[PDB]
């Protein structure tokens, strides 16, 4: 039934951390 | 095939996963005025934003004869090596159009969008670029640039650095005199003068997008957008099924990231 | 909560919508479908785009919505715009394949299929009684072997 | 006219007479067939002979014929008796394969496959149009996905 | 008298051939969006064309 | 009849220019000439190959 | 010299006159000013409800 992966596996959360930039 | 010419930094990172998520963290609070011995009321604290963008996949198939191989030896034509190039062009072309416009489907209507057709700020032209002054040329295209620029608040970040057009827009542009009155100096060359890190890029891809050309500043910043192809193209090695070789090649790509908004901005119409 | 079931009494057999790839075999991607696209079912083309079965006319039945091994945990359904996207939808179309049977059926070998239209729950399940409502005749399908609870492997003649 | 399509701004789509191996797919080799049978089109069977499709009443349809891929640069034909010949007439006969379809057709996918039943060069090509002039239903094939200009991807149910 | 001063390229290598014949080979077709077991409906193949002039 | 065309003859894609180049303006002259190149480039899918150099 | 980012962009991109060059805004001040250098900054945009140099 379904599958077996479980669904937080099948999305891969860059490891790359994009801080908030602001005016210069 | 001017899109991994164009700047925009390629990133390979989520392997086989059906979606790739970045997060954002963001400083808030400010400090406060103190005395000598008293107790703040400046906390600083952060939060932060999730993204995510969908990853689908392509696959090729090729397939050849024993007699077909040794029939086409004649020529000269090495049919496992023209069909292994043949599928790395493809791919190449593939990850062009899906940088530039995305996906379509094959009914007609399009999943994913490109950088071309991305949900950019969009401005329509005053005219059509061979109806249009060189002096109005200029203009459309610097108003373009730096309305971007205002938009990212001028961050040298999200900036836009590059500028892609269709190639008969840039064409007309090189060509196009600015104004007769000074020089027989061109519009593009007006702009490659005053914009000095903008590099001004073309594609056939832009000839006609939804209905009209369309010319659009970006920046080619990993932080501002990425172009996501996850699995490269792999090339499956050749199963021999009695005389009859076969090839599959599937890439897993994702579309262009655009991590920020308002990191591009379109003029519809040129 | 907890796992469901933990002892089975016997290993149920292939689940709804499994093709077995020793017959020849055919699973056609279709980019286009409808959210909750539950897997196991027959499935049909409306206005090019696979979609679940429904009272219609006479609906073009595309086919057995494969069961992907390597999907989100979770009831069988195929998903747009979530963590658990679907890119295609993953239709059998020619073969042999496990499709969903009304609790109701009682099929048997070389039986010819009738897929369920309606707009409920029971809609892309098989049959052998021709009399249940809604019983639409599949073309060129028969009932192989009953593979699991409330699931037969069905054996498509020609393609769907 | 010299090398047309001099720069294209996307790679060719796949030509007719082409059929894709991923699937179950079945070309069969035909030992005598009629000189000027075009390749990447819908043939018939006549009097132990493969041959392009004329003014008869109920032909016996082959099969998509195959480009022969490696055979001749120029028209796609099958030919006898020259430099250009063609021993057997591979013809494909199941699956999906593709066809050369009438300028003037608008298909779809799952659309009934009809075949230019008529005595010219537009003989044997697949249209949509069933109230087209001299086609009759080639049963049990229908489009799939328009591949080139004026070529689609059909799919060859059943043994053609 | 331009032409020979028009900067086309001249061919001498016909001979006597009653004609010069020339052949482009193509790559064509496309992948195919396809699921996690699918079997694929684009194919890639290669394709040529020629061109003779008398 | 003309057997074999030739560069003038040739099943290219002809455009009318607006006037007559005697009595454009020499902004619009090279327009119009820039338009020819460009427009020739712009066929070609600017490929510099057979990009009009001539 | 600070002015908000959207002017000084103004001035580094509106070509002073094209009828004498291409020289902006910014290029003409930087000529006829040897001394002063321009900046810009983004809080300058809206001090006192209404963009300002300085």
């Amino acid at each position: 039934e379904g599958g077996i992966i479980l669904a937080r596996n099948l999305e891969h959360v860059s490891s790359e951390i994009f801080t908030q930039e602001f005016a210069g | 095939l001017t899109f991994l010419q164009g700047g925009i930094v390629v990133n390979n990172e989520g392997g086989y996963a059906t979606s790739v998520t970045k997060l954002k963290l963001k400083a808030e609070g400010g400090f406060r005025e103190s005395g000598n011995d008293t107790n703040t009321t400046g906390k600083i604290t952060l939060s932060g934003e999730s993204d995510s963008i969908p990853v689908f996949t392509l696959e090729g198939e090729s397939d050849w004869s024993e007699i077909e191989l040794k029939q086409a030896e004649l020529q000269n034509v090495n049919l496992p090596s023209r069909y292994f190039e043949a599928h790395a062009e493809l791919y190449n072309r593939k990850i062009d159009e899906l940088g530039y416009l995305g996906q379509t489907r094959t009914d007609g209507t399009q999943k994913t969008l490109g950088l071309l057709n991305y949900g950019f700020v969009a401005s329509g032209a005053g005219d059509t670029a061979a109806n249009l002054s060189g002096d109005n040329l200029y203009q459309a295209i610097a108003d373009l640039i730096t309305d971007q620029w205002a938009g990212v608040f001028n961050v040298e970040t999200y900036k836009a650095d590059r500028v892609v057009m269709p190639d008969t827009v840039y064409n007309i542009c090189a060509k196009k005199i600015l104004n007769s009155n000074g020089s027989e100096m061109s519009v593009l060359r007006a702009l490659m003068t005053n914009f000095p890190t903008v590099t001004f890029g073309l594609t056939t891809k832009a000839r006609d997008v939804g209905g009209t050309s369309r010319t659009t500043a970006y920046s080619s910043n990993r932080r501002a957008m990425q172009m996501r192809i996850p699995t490269p193209l792999n090339v499956s090695s050749v199963d021999q099924r009695g005389f009859k070789y076969y090839v599959e090649s599937y890439f897993g790509v994702a579309g262009l990231d655009v991590i920020e908004d308002t990191a591009g901005r379109h003029l519809t119409g040129l | 909560m907890a796992f469901n079931n933990a002892v089975l009494q016997e290993v149920s057999d292939l689940p709804a919508g499994e093709v077995i790839k020793a017959s020849p075999h055919n699973v056609s991607a279709f980019e286009v479908f409808q959210n909750g696209l539950i897997e196991g079912r027959f499935v049909k083309f409306d206005a090019g785009s696979i979609d679940i079965l429904d009272a219609s006319a006479t609906p073009t039945i595309a086919g057995i919505a494969k069961r992907k091994v390597t999907g989100e945990i979770g009831p069988g359904v195929y998903s747009t715009s979530g963590i658990e996207i679907d890119q295609v939808a993953e239709v059998i179309n020619f073969g042999f394949a496990t499709v969903t049977v009304q609790d109701a059926a009682a099929p048997s070998k070389y039986d010819p299929v009738y897929a369920i239209n309606l707009d409920s729950a029971e809609a892309g399940k098989a049959t052998e009684n021709s009399g249940a409502t809604g019983a639409l005749a599949v073309a060129d399908c028969v009932f192989w072997e009953q593979k699991a609870a409330n699931v037969w492997l069905v054996r498509m003649n020609k393609f769907l």
